[PDB]
């Protein structure tokens, strides 16, 4: 029900896409900052258990609904800021690249872009 | 009254073929009925006579 | 449009919310009935009176 009301049908219908946004980019961050456990580097094999059909429904629903209220470019810079900013969650992180690549038109190359900076 | 009744005007490769479904659902329509306004605006008119009228009192006073 | 509406709508909420506090202090003899009371609301008034009912 949480994810449901997240779902911004019923709200961006009411709400203004200024204060929404900032909303939406502080629980991005409070997903992947909070609890950075399970940092081990050897975070290598739970790769394929963070698997996008492995990561729970739930995630994937919210990271969609995530995607559709915001803009792709403004995902990818923010991602770039945070990561390069603060600590992690690997196993949201990983989890939301998987969702990125295949939710997302074609910014497997945007990826490779920062990945080539980085 | 006015914003609200508004605002109840305004509610009425899998992954990619469900998020351009939602983008669908999503895609910025503005549905602010002219007629509803005006019925609004003439009850809001109603009360701006009284709030000008009692005004009128306080700045004579 | 949409913006434009809740412009108006939170620009109204906030003096109402104000204007509620302000009249229940009136109910409690918190405040005052001299004055400055008058002069408060005879400046909400001025503010709404500017653009009155734009009709489209």
């Amino acid at each position: 029900c949480w994810f449901g009301v997240f779902s911004g049908h019923t709200l961006g219908s009411v709400i203004s896409t200024d204060p929404l946004k900032r909303f939406f980019s502080h629980t991005l961050t409070q997903i992947l900052t909070h609890s950075p456990v399970l940092k081990a580097s050897d975070a290598v094999q739970m790769q394929r258990e963070w698997s996008f059909a492995r990561t729970h429904p739930l995630l994937t629903s919210l990271y969609r609904r995530l995607f559709v209220m915001l803009s792709a470019e403004e995902l990818v810079g923010h991602l770039q800021e945070v990561l390069e900013t603060q600590e992690v969650h690997w196993q949201r992180v990983l989890s939301f690249v998987s969702a990125l690549v295949v939710c997302f038109p074609e910014a497997q190359q945007l990826l490779e872009d920062w990945v080539a900076r980085l | 009254s006015l914003s609200s009744a508004i605002a109840k005007h305004e509610s009425n490769p899998y992954r990619k073929e469900l998020q351009r479904e939602k983008k669908k659902m999503l895609q910025t329509n503005l549905k602010v009925s002219g007629a509803l306004y005006r019925e609004i605006t003439l009850k809001v008119a109603e009360v701006q006579l009284k709030s000008d009228f009692a005004a009128q009192k306080l700045s004579n006073l | 449009r949409v913006q434009y509406l809740r412009q108006i709508h939170a620009n109204h909420e906030t003096l109402l919310r104000e204007v509620q506090t302000l009249r229940d202090r009136l109910c409690t003899e918190d405040e005052a009935s001299s004055c400055a009371t008058a002069q408060r609301l005879l400046q909400v008034y001025r503010q709404l009176r500017h653009p009155s009912l734009i009709l489209l």
